[PDB]
């Protein structure tokens, strides 16, 4: 869920349909990134 | 920027944002033609805004710039963000005014204690999001490294400091990497990472900039 992870805002897309702030906080939560960018 | 609140418009002049479609990092300008931010931030095409309070609302005051040189410290580690500071020049120089300034590099480390601002564009919440339209301020202290390093054991290199509060609820967060530390009207910081953000214990963790103005003056002599 929180982990160790660099400030930046670069969004991704979840497996689970959820974007993410980054793919640090995506892999934190063993949440793959369906893709670069905010889920559409 | 959590537990932060709205700058006044006009007092953080240093202050730029780095684009790359949108607002993804901060950045201090140095002097008319460079920026200094995070390494972590790099991308190859970026575009340096300047002179902005509410991001979300064009106010007349803004200058958006190209980067045409950006290097990352040659030491720079991904995996561990060890050296994690990076130097952009601007295509052409920036127009200094009210709104838009230069801020001063540190003669010398800050100690522990020492209180500093930092501010930012990023999420204002540690467990749900909101991005604010205008800029955030914080008023924080130095940790001592005894501190930084018990709260995150076997990560602090000799590269970073902690700035914060041990009992969380106020930190910098996703969107404010790259941004401003500064005490004492000099640059001592630069959001880096922190294990999430506000969190009891974990105080945000930023670049050490007194260790680079060697590099920073030499880079920008060479160019
Ligand atoms: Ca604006």
């Amino acid at each position: 869920k929180v982990c160790a992870c660099p400030k930046i805002l670069k969004p991704v897309c979840g497996s689970d349909g959820r974007t993410y702030a980054n793919s640090c906080i995506a892999r934190c939560n063993g949440v793959s990134i369906k893709s670069e960018g905010s889920c559409p | 920027i959590v537990g932060g609140y709205t700058c006044a418009a006009n007092s953080i002049p240093y202050q730029v944002s780095l684009n790359s479609g949108s607002h993804f990092c901060g950045g201090s300008l140095i002097n008319s033609q460079w920026v200094v931010s995070a390494a972590h931030c790099y991308k190859s095409r970026i575009q340096v805004r300047l002179g902005e309070h509410n991001i979300d609302v064009l106010e007349g005051n803004e200058q958006f710039i190209n980067a045409a040189k950006i290097i990352t410290h040659p030491n720079f580690n991904g995996n561990t963000l060890d050296n994690d500071i990076m130097l952009i020049k601007l295509s052409s120089p920036a127009t200094l005014x009210s709104r838009v300034a230069t801020v001063s590099l540190p003669r010398s480390c800050a100690a522990a204690g020492t209180e500093c601002l930092i501010s930012g564009w990023g999420n204002t919440k540690s467990s749900g999001s909101s991005y604010p339209s205008l800029l955030q301020c914080l008023k924080a202290p130095v940790l001592s490294d005894s501190s930084c390093k018990s709260s995150y054991p076997g990560q602090i290199t000799g590269n970073m400091i902690c700035v914060g509060f041990l009992e969380g609820g106020k930190d910098s967060c996703q969107g404010d990497s790259g941004g401003p530390v500064v005490c004492n009207g000099q640059l001592q910081g630069i959001v880096s990472w922190g294990y999430g953000c506000a969190q009891k214990n974990k105080p945000g963790v930023y670049t050490k900039v007194c260790n680079y103005v060697n590099w920073i003056q030499q880079t920008i002599a060479a160019n």
